[PDB]
């Protein structure tokens, strides 16, 4: 019963019991009302709970974006604000059409930025890609990498097929068994 | 409270070994398993003392012990498909013990793992573990550099090589270290920026000559 | 040529905006008194020279104008 | 019952007690409310914890990151602090999309800043990249040092594979069992 | 009984603490609230513990930093002033990734401070690095010097290996056993 | 008991009792309340305490630094008042991290600063430092010169072996007896 | 209670040997077992006396004797896979020793270790621990240059290495300083920027570097 | 209380040596436990008198009581490893002494430390105390230079040295001078940037330095 954490977020507590189910040891969400949730374990297990802790450090920052680091109510924007907000929300809706396939769990797109070429007589080079995703196994994950790099190929206007590059992966095993109370 | 019952609830993804010095073995799988089958003993809800064991990590733990009694030694790897009675997959054409120091070897392995009753030696064939990483190498059509040595070879693959070749070689090496191990045969996959992967050549008078494989490459102007 | 226009236009402004918030804070204690009617220029302008010189104005701009172009000093 | 440190925070605490828990004494994670926690060993067992403190440098700072040298509620803003704030969430966003790799636990990646070569009529030079990582035991870790060069290589704007360098190790053994009380 | 110090922090008195116990002397650390902590000694230890504070400059004065010294609420910010605000802050999330290594406890990062290129029209000159590093013991640390540097040279624009200095220690003896209280 | 100091600094009265300690004479750190502290010695040993504090220059005045007088508070601030600054932070860190190398228990670092150089006609010169240090006993400390001019010399822009002086001494010896009350 | 309950819950990483001059022997096999084992008879929950050994500092202690009583003496390493009969890897060619100092060589051992019942000495050659090392470091494809002398032999590895090379020299360099020890051959990792990345020069026999259009610059051989 | 109980828990790193003159010695073996157990003394919670000694400092002691009633001896080392009977390492090709004073020596050496019941003098090799100085310092791949003359050898590293260098050539010093003394052989390691910087000079016996394209200055033949 000796929590560990509190005051935490709606998808903050389940990515800590998602972690902890994984390694056999069971977790108690508690509700609080205004300040969050908080998360308790037995007394055999707060020795492994607090060293999962410290190695997945948990609990989750929240994912950062980069139209963050310029607001648009400011009353000054700059072509290099404008432009990185334009290519951060590029960005996130490639990756929102990129679970839309048929296989694709999750996946996440990078954009080259560029931002001195605009203010000095310097031409714009050539921009570059980079993914990462997760596939549903049983699938043949080998052949599935031309469908994504003719989809990303054909949504800006000067890449190359090697200048795109895609890191993929199946995903883990199922949990699907209870960790199980712990006796004494 | 039984060990099998201390598991999880699907009881056939572990196996329960019985000792000779009265100890109980649980064999897994992977190493997620095996952390999910040691919460169970390190929170302490059972009576008398165990031990889990792993495929991984009973073969790291065994080669510390051969390399110091039995050094200059040839093998390739111990393999656990059946727990009570592994083969030990020694090389031929490098060592010349006799049968009866064959068989003081495998009562010496035997007495180093107490859940096992027999172990058995099989002699493997030492042309055909390089055979098979050449040949399945050339399969996959990935660019390569066969070196060989006295008493191993190894397999250069260098190059700017694109997203398909960097997931099949190593979708490869780890099907072929599961079945040789990485004592005789080793894969050099590494990346560097050069159009072409791995192969030179110098030009003068006659056509191309191809150079010897080397350490110093020709960044690519392409 | 156009282009060192439009370089010495933008450095003007900012200049220009320390002045603004001078002329603009001189004459709004005169209306917190009972001087609704009095020109503030005349007291404008000798607020805003003595302390020019005084902070060494003519020799700032000089020195931060040349630092573009070469390796002065 | 002697006190260690106190006024901590919630990830503050779980550090000192993962530090102290891997060397055999044992920690009290105390509430106090709006003050904070604090954290008591035994008698017995407080002059080596007043020495790991000491060598582990206990409690741990906040972590540094770039964008907040720069705020964004600055009255005024530079070319050169607009480049540091968008640097310094390029390289936030690549070490989030590190840890959803197979078998990554943690990473860290930095980036080069060349903040005056754009600006000057010189022109900018090349980016380096560099990254850490963290991986879960039992995987060969030296041909992963391949799919993190592949994933980061194609995300800026012209690097190459002799500037970026990956220096990643396997995680630490667990620790599981209790400490245990000491018996006087 | 004596009192020697009083008014100190928590951070200051774990780190007297930390100094007399290991020169077989019994601190007490007492709590005062408002006024902060107090650190009395018995009285045969008074003439040793006295000499120690001397010579070892106790209590420890808080850390320095050059983005200290010009902070970011001011109204105008020189670009003197902005550079050395950016290149504190790298040297800070240099050394605070150098911890998340294998083996090393404590790092110490500098870095060459350039100013004086950007006000004029002088080309600037190389960077410089330097390094220090606390290991566990029993490591082999004179092949952990390669590790620093591949990980430290192209972390900025250009380096050579002739630049960058890492001077790696291994750390002390441990404290574990009890002072011993004078009989009388 | 003949009164000697008093409204002294906490500090200021733990080198006094130091320095008496040293010369068999005793000393008493009586409070004054809301005044400070105050050194009070027997009538036989006021003479030998006169002559001590006489020749040693006591009490100790505040060590100062040079960014005391360039505070940053001003509304305006010259480049010869912010290089001063800025150098007056680099020979403070450089000073904090030579503390933690093996066996030194104090340190001080010197750096040549430029004033003339921001406005003459000529290019600033080369930069010269010089460091003290105090080793613990036992060391062999004419191999530990060759370990801080080796970390002293790439941390800075470009300087010789030529121009890093460093003067290192080891500890003087221990005073652990208690110096003995006058026989009355 | 004993020392065995004393420790953790799980009895398989602490082997607890009975010592000669009534003292009891704690056997750890790395640092973190050793700062665990010694926080325990630090605190002083057991009554009598007891002590942790180690692998590393205990062939580091028996190693300060044996170059006091026994200089000159060319030896390996001390093993401990089981630490009731200790192998001692003496070398082969560079010692004059016959058979009875072999034999009081061992009766002073056993006198330096009260764990232990017997010394195994064995004689290893120093062309297969030089052998092994060679082509070790050859099937890794790593750039090196072997340096023999009397009495020891030094590997030198230069150059502008990658990423992977300095990693897999690493866990090469761990793997064979497990086995062997320091006390032969030495391997000598340094790493050095590469002056022709961008330059034209000539190799061969008359070899030089162009640094520019108008620029030799002729190295020294 | 007896001595031995009234330090610190661990029984194991100090040495509790009856003494002759009526004493007790404790035997520390580094200079932060002789602090350790000189704090107890000098607090002063022990009845009878007692004495605290090292390897480094008595080793540093008794060669001042040497340098004045035997001047111009050819030692190296006094070794402490069991504290009773303490080996004196004296050299042979350089002494002349006979039988008879050797034992005289022997005795009031004994008499110097009333801790040990015995002192033992064996001659030691001059030639191998070089020989191991210069075959270790081959090892290490460090660049030197060997300076031989009477009474003592010279090792000169110099030049600029990397960090490994550094690293490599003070763990060797150190391992050196705790089991051979800095009696005969001295190391001088001497970290410095290159003569002459940026010049280019015409060396050998006729030499001289261009400060400039026009400019020659002509010192000492460089």
């Amino acid at each position: 019963d000796k929590d560990l954490l509190k005051g935490l977020d709606q998808e903050q507590a389940n990515e800590v019991i998602a972690v902890l189910q994984m390694h056999n040891i069971e977790a108690n969400k508690i509700d609080s009302g205004k300040l969050g949730y908080s998360i308790t374990v037995a007394e055999p297990d707060f020795t492994a709970a607090v060293y999962w802790i410290k190695t997945y450090q948990l609990p989750p920052r929240p994912r950062v974006e980069i139209a963050q680091m310029f607001p648009a109510d400011s009353l000054v924007s700059s072509p290099r604000a404008e432009k990185a907000r334009l290519y951060s929300a590029i960005e996130q809706r490639l990756e929102q059409s990129l679970q839309t396939m048929e296989g694709v769990l999750s996946a996440r797109v990078h954009i080259s930025y560029d931002i001195d070429a605009g203010e000095n007589g310097r031409p714009p080079k050539p921009v570059h890609l980079s993914a990462l995703a997760v596939y549903e196994r049983g699938s043949p994950l080998a052949h599935q990498i031309s469908d994504i790099k003719r989809f990303l190929k054909n949504s800006f206007a000067d890449v190359d097929y090697d200048n795109i590059s895609v890191v993929l992966s199946e995903r883990s095993d199922a949990q699907l068994q209870a960790p199980g109370t712990p006796v004494k | 409270a039984e060990l099998d019952s201390l598991l999880g609830q699907e009881k056939e993804r572990f196996q329960v070994l019985p000792g000779r010095d009265k100890m109980l073995y649980v064999a897994a799988q992977n190493e997620r398993d095996t952390l999910w089958a040691r919460q169970v003993l390190a929170r302490g809800d059972y009576d008398k003392n165990a031990r889990v064991i792993n495929e991984n990590e009973e073969n790291k733990r065994i080669s510390i012990w051969l390399d110091t009694y039995y050094p200059q030694l040839a093998y390739y790897r111990i393999h656990f498909d059946e727990p009570r009675k592994p083969v030990f997959w020694l090389s031929r054409q490098r060592n010349t013990m006799s049968k009866k120091e064959l068989e003081v070897l495998s009562q010496k392995l035997r007495a180093l793992m107490p859940y096992a009753d027999s172990v058995n030696i099989t002699l493997m064939d030492d042309v055909t573990a390089a055979g098979q990483a050449e040949a399945g190498l050339k399969q996959q059509a990935l660019p390569y550099s066969r070196r060989n040595h006295k008493g191993g070879v190894t397999f250069v693959i260098q190059g700017a090589l694109d997203d398909v070749e960097i997931l099949r070689a190593r979708q490869f090496v780890d099907s072929y270290y599961r079945t040789w191990g990485g004592r005789y045969v080793q894969f050099a996959i590494e990346l560097k920026d050069d159009w072409l992967k791995g192969r030179s050549f110098q030009y003068g008078a006659e056509g191309y000559i191809k150079m010897s494989p080397g350490h110093w490459y020709f960044p690519s102007p392409l | 040529a156009l282009s060192e226009i439009k370089s010495a236009f933008k450095i003007g402004f900012y200049l220009y905006l320390p002045f603004v918030v001078v002329d603009l804070v001189v004459s709004s204690v005169l209306l917190a008194l009972g001087m609704m009617m009095m020109s503030p220029v005349t007291i404008s302008t000798p607020i805003k020279l003595v302390l020019f010189v005084a902070l060494d104005g003519w020799t700032l701009l000089s020195k931060g104008l040349i630092l573009q172009y070469m390796d002065i000093a």
